[PDB]
DNA sequence: CACAGGATCGAGAGGTAATTCTGCTTATCGGTAGAGTG
DNA sequence: CACTCTACCGATAAGCAGAATTACCTCTCGATCCTGTG
């Protein structure tokens, strides 16, 4: 409760046949109780600051917000999901295309080592290689990553919408 | 063992191209090498009595190309 | 336990032992007694350290 | 709250605005400048508590699960002597212990709330 | 003695300790609504004069610092208006003896 | 035929969970009265 | 009478540092190389 984090969902991805990576993708909700923010931001590896999930979704090719909302929740009658996701779609207006999403991601990467012409490549490489390195590591397969991110956000919202129980660490 | 061998078995060094291309690996029965050089089969009782290590050597194929089995160590069994 | 049914609130399924030591225990109450003993051992292990520090 | 308004053109959503000129409420995409009549007396709604009638997802083939206990309560619709029951799936410390009986035949849900 | 209603201004608190040797004490109506002396957990406090303090120190052979201390901001000290160096006498009731006397210095 | 002395570990990253309740220090905001006018 | 910052303290919020019962018994290991030399 004292922490400004209400609920957090993370997956510890790894490769069973390739080289060991152990990369942690952390998704946290900053809306502690009724703080009126209710914003969710993922923790991309090698980036020290949390980016809102809308920018990540846009960087994967899902530019329109309606498609992102459809990906997050598979039912239209669950209005509570849309109500909690409204701050996210409101905060996603800073980025309106894939290019500006990549620019934003790259601007939060290296400490201004070089101009922005390399930030796009940096973001593309980071998302292709160390963004969930267990579904696929090739190019052009961003739809699966977007779907898995939507599933993770749906699970986090379900846990935060008093519909499920917090996962148990002692389950064998 | 085979996966780790044929996982990253390529170190390109540079028409001047150098490659190693490590091949398949071979595991033999445990053996012991002494001062005189004669090699004989090592048994667990002898290894325990003589404070030796019950390990077997590892052999892998190396096919260097420019553009046989070699000893790389002993694996305890 | 997997041997019970979902949403069961009967005393037997929730950890109530009906038999005595002389009569013998069924596997379920045996497991429950094992859990209780484990809790007791953990409590003693933690309590001895905390009490030692407090006494010092 | 019924449904988040989405722009027919493009795919973005329509924030709401007031047509005081015609004193009206019009939803605007404010990206492609698409405005419709937007006839709705509700703008926002917040729900403090959770009701009890949500039951569960009641997905089909619910009788295939062997872990759900079986009872003999009579179904109000088809008057069957077989059914399954489960507690409310809302996970909090204030939910009641009312059982939600599900009829395997005729796909009917009836609660045990005899209050 | 000055009693305000809700809050005290720090600017006025700055000049509160001025104009010596007169002492100005500030109190709050909310704190003064009820009396804390009448509480069963608060024993009797009796102020000691200079001669009494000197006699006590001589009899017990103690220095000023070798005594229990009570803060100047303590509610009982504010109630009695204790100053620095003033010794108060506390009479309590114990389960081992009928009466017990303790002395504290406002430091 | 043969010996000797100074330093791990490197751009690259990240080799990585299991602890908290104090107290101290260093950012941060959130307030509140004046130096003289039309 | 409030106009703009100037000087004051009162909250809030993140980073450090310590420290974790006592006594006793047994085994088991490790205390260094290679580029540079005559
Ligand atoms: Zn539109
Ligand atoms: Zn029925």
């Amino acid at each position: 409760a004292p922490s400004p984090i209400s609920h957090v969902a993370e997956i510890r991805s790894a490769l069973e046949k390739g080289s060991r990576f152990i990369s942690t993708l952390q998704v946290k909700l900053y809306g502690r109780e009724g703080s009126s923010a209710r914003t969710i931001k993922a923790t991309l590896p090698y980036i020290k600051q949390d980016i809102p999930i809308v920018i990540i979704f846009r960087a994967l090719g899902i530019i329109p917000d309606g498609e992102i909302l459809e990906h997050i929740c598979y039912d239209v009658n669950d209005w509570q999901m849309l109500e909690m996701l409204k701050p996210c779609v409101e905060d996603g207006f800073v980025i309106q295309d894939r290019e500006t999403a990549l620019d934003f991601i790259g601007r939060r990467g290296t400490a201004l080592g070089i101009k922005k012409e390399k930030r796009i490549q940096y973001a593309k490489d980071i998302l292709q290689k160390e963004f969930l390195p267990h579904i696929t590591q090739l190019e052009g397969f961003e739809s699966r990553k977007a779907f898995f991110l939507g599933y993770m956000i749906n699970r986090l919202l379900l846990c935060a919408l008093d519909r499920k129980d917090q996962d148990d660490r002692d389950h064998f | 063992l085979q996966d780790i061998i044929c996982e990253d078995s390529t170190l390109i060094l540079e028409s001047r191209k150098y490659e190693i291309s490590f091949g398949k690996i071979y595991v033999t029965k445990p053996m012991v090498n002494e001062s005189d050089g004669v090699t004989h089969a090592l048994y667990p009782q002898e290894a325990r009595l003589r404070n030796l290590t019950y390990s077997s050597g590892l052999f892998v194929d190396v096919k260097k190309r420019t553009y046989g089995k070699v000893f790389i160590g002993r694996l305890p069994i | 336990l997997p041997h019970f049914s979902k949403d069961d609130y009967s005393p037997e399924s929730k950890g109530f032992v009906e038999n005595s030591y002389l009569r013998g225990l069924t596997p379920q109450e045996f497991f429950f007694h094992a859990m209780g003993g484990r809790e007791g051992l953990i409590d003693t292990a933690v309590k001895t350290a905390e009490t030692g520090y407090i006494q010092r | 709250m019924t449904t988040f308004r989405f722009c027919r053109d493009c795919n973005n959503m329509l924030y709401p605005r007031e047509d005081k000129e015609n004193n009206r409420l019009l939803f605007e995409c404010r990206t492609c400048s698409y405005v419709e009549e937007a006839g709705s007396p509700l703008v926002y709604r917040h729900e403090l508590i959770t009701n009890i009638g949500e039951t569960a997802g009641v997905v089909q083939d619910i009788g295939s699960d062997p872990t759900l206990p079986r009872s003999d309560r009579e179904c109000p619709k088809c008057h069957s002597r077989e059914n399954v029951f489960f507690q409310s799936q809302q996970r909090r410390k204030d939910t009641s212990m009312v059982l939600f009986f599900v009829c395997l035949s005729c796909s009917h849900i009836f609660t045990s709330d005899q209050k | 003695i000055f009693v305000y209603q809700n809050n005290i201004t720090p600017s006025a608190m700055k000049l509160v300790p001025s104009i010596p040797p007169a002492t100005i004490e500030t109190f709050n109506e909310a704190a003064l609504v009820v009396n804390i002396t009448h509480h069963e957990l608060v024993p009797k406090h009796i102020r000691l004069s200079s001669d009494e303090k000197r006699e006590l120190l001589k009899r017990y052979r103690l220095k000023e610092s070798q005594l229990p201390r009570i803060q100047r901001a303590d509610p009982v000290a504010l109630y009695l208006g204790l100053k620095r160096g003033e010794v108060v006498k506390i009479i309590r009731k114990s389960e081992t003896s009928g009466r017990y006397a303790s002395y504290r210095i406002c430091m």
